[PDB]
RNA sequence: AGAACUGGCGCUGCGGGAUGAACCGAACGCCGGGUUAAGGCGCCCGAUGCCGACGCUCAUCAGACCCCAGAAAAGGUGUU
RNA sequence: CGUCGCUUUUUGAUCCUUCGAUGUCGGCUCUUCCUAUCAUUGUGAAGCAGAAUUCGCCAAGCGUUGGAUUGUUCACCCACU
RNA sequence: CCAUCUGUGGGAUUAUGACUGAACGCCUCUAAGUCAGAAUCCCGCCCAGGCGGAACGAUACGGCAGCGCCGCGGAGCCUCGGUUGGCCUCGGAUAGCCGGUCCCCGCCGGGGGUCCGGUGCGGAGUGCCCUUCGUCCUGGGAAACGGGGCGCGGCCGGAAAGGCGGCCGCCCCCUCGCCCGUCACGCACCGCACGUUCGUGGGGAACCUGGCGCUAAACCAUUCGUAGACGACCUGCUUC
């Protein structure tokens, strides 16, 4: 139980303020409910963000407790944050959430045919593993 | 202000609508709740009072004064012929109390039934159920009509009793049944119905469901006295003789800053007809009267071990304002609610 | 084929807090519950659609028992989005909780 | 103050193994199991290790009055552990004035009869919690034995004892009569 | 058209505040099983300000005056007629579309529920302090109906378990069916375009 | 009960104070737009349906907005 | 010796309302309500050995009478409980 | 009360008393947790039963009428609201859901490994019909159910408001019900509002209209008096 705490090196998400949708890595903490974060490939400058408004990943890093600018910049990018945060699969979430929004109105069409062809090939599929089931036990 | 002598009150709030009763028979408000560990009985039954007689009995009491002693008490007897139990009613419980499911009448149901089913039996061409008992005798609703007790058997949760009284056996003038709906406090449910499948349209007497010396409650409908003023219907004084505008009245009926009259105050109405419950009536002595016709007619009754004379209970030249007592009857101590010749039930 | 309006509820007058002004509506629109995206809504065109006993067709051909109040959007109206509208006949004040039905029309877009 | 982090360490013996659906604590040992749920307190508890058993107990941010219920946890946890290898054995020594108190247990040693207290007609029935037992000693006058796993239920069978016995409407410095307690031990002696 | 709100798990004032605007602007709310609606505070506390409003009563005739009910089905009914404007009409109308239900009624068993996160008891409460339920309190005040409706709390969730065995088991297959062939040339437009 | 200075009701609406002569704003032809005042923004009731910020407080009689419609001495290992 | 209050069951202070009238002492009659409890239940404290009394808490569900004098509210007295 | 008869127990707790036990290494009835607990409090018992609801019975001929249930299309009158529906785990929140062996409940569901997922993607910010202009001509991919229905009849399922859901066996008939394309037509109504549904909605009146059935009652006058100020109630009436 609590699986990943904060740290002196926690990557954290920003999910809303003036700083939305970025990665973060927490420098310090201050005073419970706010902490010092910076980062150096993710264009957020160094500054206080509260801990309501974060959102924790699983990346630790190694720091030095509250070192300058470079020393996040180097052991961020020798962790290589940004290869190992695309790969996985709630970056993959927070991305299929923004394209849909995006969605131009012909390529809702596009969906709406091609996506009932499976609909209709699926409930045409699994609808014969319900016979399947019942042909086995009809002794 | 302050009273300067306190005084209790006068009559009592939990009767607060002195006013007539809705009914005429004495409709019962809480059957005793069935446990299901017992064997499977009744509760409830009717029954005509007469009227009263009285009665000498050895007192047998060891620690009081009146041990051993011959004891004067006042019995009211009761005529009660034998039910016949005609229909089954299911109830279910809802979060809003309990639910009539479903009937079942009888196959065949008799005379006097139909009779209370119509408010004039003369004018009418006395159809009632001859639409129904083709059900019990084709086929066609008669598969469906063991559904409707193959559904009762699961859902329903308290089963009740149709019965009624018989009113060729009685002195009286009425001739109309008095319909009731009485509870079974059987064991299990499907047993609790399984006893009274098999006994649509015959006849029960009062000696299977009471006993001897068995203590039940009387519920029935009181005196009419009439339309009675405050100091009559309420118990409260008279006033001192002096007093303009009558001696009979209640006084002072509320303050002023409440601008409004209490309802707690007595004043002026409709006095008696009301309905009421007895409790802890003792049953003495379960009388059977006026057997078989070999011995052409034995009468037998009111015989103890001690007076042994072949006698009846009616008194010499039949009750007053009630008949001749011809049935099996209930005789109880004391005195109970109602005139004579009024239907009263009876209650474990 | 299709539906081509917003479904538009009707939740009061523009009221002080005992006096109303009959003279602009306000409308819930079903969907915006900001004032960030009421932008999209403004002078869009809106219509309250109802019944009489009687036979008129404004467009069309055969008359029938349908008659229209018209009206548009004013501006928008506190912070849970809302939307002022001003019609150009006041409201039959029955219309409190029904809806009205909102058109896609003059658009900016 | 909202301090960061409090935190206890309960051992638990190789003859007790300790398993959780959560919350709830589940404990078996030799001389059988007992468990306890504190599904209302909002503090986790972890086990950790193989081969030894320790628990620790903590609790994160919490204001003093919730953190002073987290040493509570692990004084409840060490009357289960002891519980589940020894039990509790409680010995009332029943005092009397000129009158004996006599008493019997008739349902199996969970039913209590207490007659002739100070010199009445009416017995006392003491129906004890389900899961203690009743013992009268022997080799001594007078003395009751409850034994059992959990202490709360011992100590509640206990208690409706020395709360019967009470003498009413008179001096109670003197007039001292009842069954009180004298000792809670062991069952196991010393083990 | 109709929407339906699970009742258990809110509290009382916090969910009746959000039912009686959305009842006030044409909808039709129904309340299912509000036996299991919570109130702040300690219990006791919450039993004396009802037996406070028990004693509330006119004292030339309580048959006219205030009708204390018992049900929790109509004590959640109550109090949303506390925040309508019950006098006026558009008050009146305003409880033509309000059927709140204790227990879950057959007409309303088989609905996919919708309940309020901004009333929760998880939400809106300090973990660390009291709070009672609407069920209990009116067992202590005369809803004499209470093991009646959990016996069939019990036999609506019996069957309801058996819909989830079902229901997965009717899933279950759909992803075994989509481990077969020959739908990839389609996944090929969802997975570009939020799939 | 009686005064002094100045304001106010009487003679005067309206917004707010739940309600009111006198408080707080503010003074009036009839209207359409825009904005604020005192005040307010769970729902009656227009507006926080803000991812509002920081700490305090649990009552078995909580507390909850000038005049203003209920309180003191004294006490507490209840909590900061 | 002090000192802080509550209460409107006592009088007094004030004149706000009523002078084209609000029927004004006391008793008799009846209902309700408060609790600052005399009794009854649960209890705690004593200069509580028991009995008998006394102090506080929870508590208004239910009780709190019969008379001599007085026109009386009050007062006083016998008797009961 | 001047004669007699009867008068009803369950629960949560107050005050006080304890338990377990920290705060504060002990202690402590409390901070969390529990226990006993009474003329108070609520309920039952007891009294009335509402602009509340059931179950069930009986449902109007004569001489011509007349009335239900099912099948009807024709016209007219009135009331209006809506514009696709989601067919259901339990609960937890200092925690949770998925799929899955071992040993258990009459060949399923129950307990433990282990494996996934987790700011919920087996995600009501989601899902499925779908935004379906219609049709023809024609070719590729998907397809062996055909699917509406007057169906025909059977079956059990779901009582807390069952008014709701599936299966089987035949059948006028469909072999064009969907995706990707070939080819060409229908009011293409000359820029413009109330269009698109629900729904052959809810109401009551009458005519041409098939098949099935249906032959009552209440109230009053009359009588009684278990009852009554008048109404109300209680009863009676067979040509035996």
């Amino acid at each position: 139980v609590f699986r990943r705490f904060v740290e002196v090196g926690r990557v954290a998400y920003v999910s809303f303020g003036p700083h939305a949708g970025k990665l973060v890595a927490i420098v310090d903490v201050i005073d419970q409910n706010r902490a010092l974060v910076d980062g150096p490939c993710t264009q957020v400058r160094r500054q206080a963000m509260p801990f309501k408004c974060m959102q924790l990943t699983d990346f630790i890093l190694k720091f030095p407790h509250s070192a300058h600018q470079k020393y996040v910049r180097q052991a961020w990018q020798k962790a290589d944050i940004n290869t190992k945060w695309a790969a996985t699969r709630w970056a993959k979430k927070i991305e299929a959430r923004e394209r849909k929004a995006k969605m131009t109105d012909f390529d809702r069409f596009k969906v709406m045919k091609a996506k009932k062809m499976r609909n209709r090939i699926i409930k045409n599929e699994v609808k014969k593993l319900q016979k399947a089931a019942l042909l086995k036990a009809s002794p | 202000s302050h009273r300067k002598f306190s005084a209790p009150r006068h009559g009592s709030l939990g009767f607060l609508p002195r006013k007539r009763s809705s009914r005429h028979r004495g409709k019962v408000k809480s059957f005793p709740k069935d446990d299901p560990s017992k064997p499977v009985h009744l509760t409830a039954f009717l029954g005509y009072k007469a009227g009263m007689t009285h009665i000498v009995r050895e007192v047998d009491r060891p620690g009081s004064k009146v041990n051993k002693k011959e004891v004067v008490e006042a019995v009211t007897i009761v005529e009660t012929p034998p039910m016949v139990v005609v229909g089954i009613v299911g109830y279910v419980e809802t979060p809003r109390g309990l639910r009539t499911f479903k009937t079942v009448f009888a196959e065949h149901i008799s005379d006097e039934c139909k009779r209370r089913f119509y408010k004039n039996w003369h004018k009418s061409k006395k159809k009632a159920f001859t639409k129904y008992c083709k059900k019990w005798q084709d086929e066609d609703g008669k598969k469906q009509l063991e559904k409707d007790f193959s559904s009762m058997k699961k859902y329903c949760q308290v089963i009740r009793v149709i019965a009624h009284t018989q009113m060729r056996l009685l002195p009286l003038r009425q001739k109309k049944a008095h319909l009731m709906e009485i509870q079974v406090n059987g064991g299990t449910v499907a047993e609790k119905l399984d006893w009274a499948r098999e006994r649509l349209e015959q006849q029960v007497p009062v000696n299977q469901v009471f006993g001897q010396d068995e203590m039940i409650d009387v519920i029935g409908v009181t005196k009419g006295k009439g339309y009675k003023g405050v100091t009559s219907r309420w118990h409260t004084k008279k006033l001192p003789r002096k007093t303009h505008r009558g001696l009979r009245k209640v006084a002072c009926i509320g303050a002023w800053h409440p601008a409004r009259v209490a309802f707690s105050v007595a004043r002026a109405g409709q006095k008696g007809y009301h309905h009421r419950t007895e409790i802890n009536k003792k049953i003495y002595k379960i009388g059977q009267g006026y057997l078989i016709k070999d011995g052409k007619l034995i009468k037998n009754n009111a015989s103890t071990d001690y007076d042994l004379s072949d006698k009846s209970i009616n008194p010499l030249g039949g009750f007053v304002h009630y008949g001749e007592v011809t049935n099996d009857f209930v005789m109880l101590k004391g005195c109970v609610v109602g005139t004579k010749k009024r239907v009263l039930t009876l209650r474990k | 084929s299709g539906r081509l309006w917003s479904k538009a509820i009707f939740a009061g007058y523009k009221r002080g807090l005992r006096n109303q002004r009959e003279h602009t509506a306000l409308l819930k629109i079903e969907g915006v519950y900001a004032r960030d995206e009421t932008e999209f809504y403004l002078g869009k065109r809106c219509a309250y659609v109802y019944k009489a006993k009687n036979n008129t067709v404004t467009p069309g051909g055969k008359p029938n028992k349908t008659r229209v109040i018209w009206g548009k959007v004013t501006r928008a109206h506190g912070n849970s989005g809302m939307v002022r509208a001003k019609f150009r006949s006041n409201l039959p004040a029955k219309a409190i909780g029904h809806r009205i039905r909102v058109m896609l029309y003059p658009s900016r877009i | 103050m909202k301090t960061i982090l409090s935190n206890q360490t309960v051992d638990i013996p190789e003859n007790v193994d300790i398993t959780l659906k959560g919350r709830t604590v589940i404990v078996k040992g030799p001389r059988g199991t007992l468990r306890r749920d504190f599904n209302h307190i909002n503090v986790e508890l972890s086990l950790l290790g193989k081969k030894k058993k320790r628990l620790r107990v903590d609790k994160w941010w919490g204001n003093r009055k919730e953190l002073a219920t987290v040493r509570t946890i692990c004084s409840h946890v060490q009357n289960m552990i002891k519980g589940v290898t020894l039990g509790f054995r409680y010995k009332m020594r029943s005092v009397y004035a000129h009158f004996p108190i006599n008493v019997v247990i008739q349902e199996n040693g969970s039913l209590v009869e207490i007659r002739n207290f100070l010199g009445e007609k009416y017995i006392r029935r003491v129906r004890m919690r389900p899961g203690v037992a009743c013992s009268v000693s022997q080799a001594q006058k007078d003395e009751l034995i409850l034994e059992g796993n959990d202490i709360e239920l011992v100590s509640n069978s206990a208690a409706l004892i020395q709360q019967a016995t009470t003498v009413k409407n008179k001096d109670i410095r003197k007039f001292l009569d009842g069954i009180y307690v004298s000792e809670k031990g062991t069952v196991q002696q010393a083990d | 058209q109709v929407l339906v709100l699970d009742g258990r798990g809110h509290l009382l004032g916090r969910l009746a505040a959000i039912v009686a605007k959305q009842v006030l602007l044409g909808r039709k709310v129904v309340v299912v099983r509000c036996e299991g609606i919570n109130i702040s505070g300690n219990f006791y506390r919450n039993k004396l300000k009802y037996l406070a409003f028990l004693r509330k009563r006119m004292n030339t005739n309580p048959s006219r005056g205030p009708y204390h009910f018992r049900a929790p089905s109509r004590i959640f009914w109550r109090t949303v007629r506390g925040m309508l404007p019950h006098k006026t009409k558009r008050g009146q109308a305003a409880l033509d579309r309000l059927k709140v239900f204790d227990g879950i009624p057959p007409p309303y068993d088989k609905k996919k529920r919708m309940v309020v996160p901004a009333a929760l008891k998880v939400v809106r409460l300090k973990p660390t302090r009291k709070f009672a339920y609407l069920g209990r309190l009116a067992h202590e005040v005369g809803w004499k109906y209470q093991a009646v409706t959990a016996t069939l709390e019990e036999k609506r969730k019996e069957k309801a378990k058996i819909h989830y065995r079902k229901k997965k088991q009717l899933m279950r297959l759909r992803k075994q069916a989509e481990k077969n062939v020959e739908k990839k040339i389609d996944k090929y437009t969802e997975v570009l375009k939020t799939h």
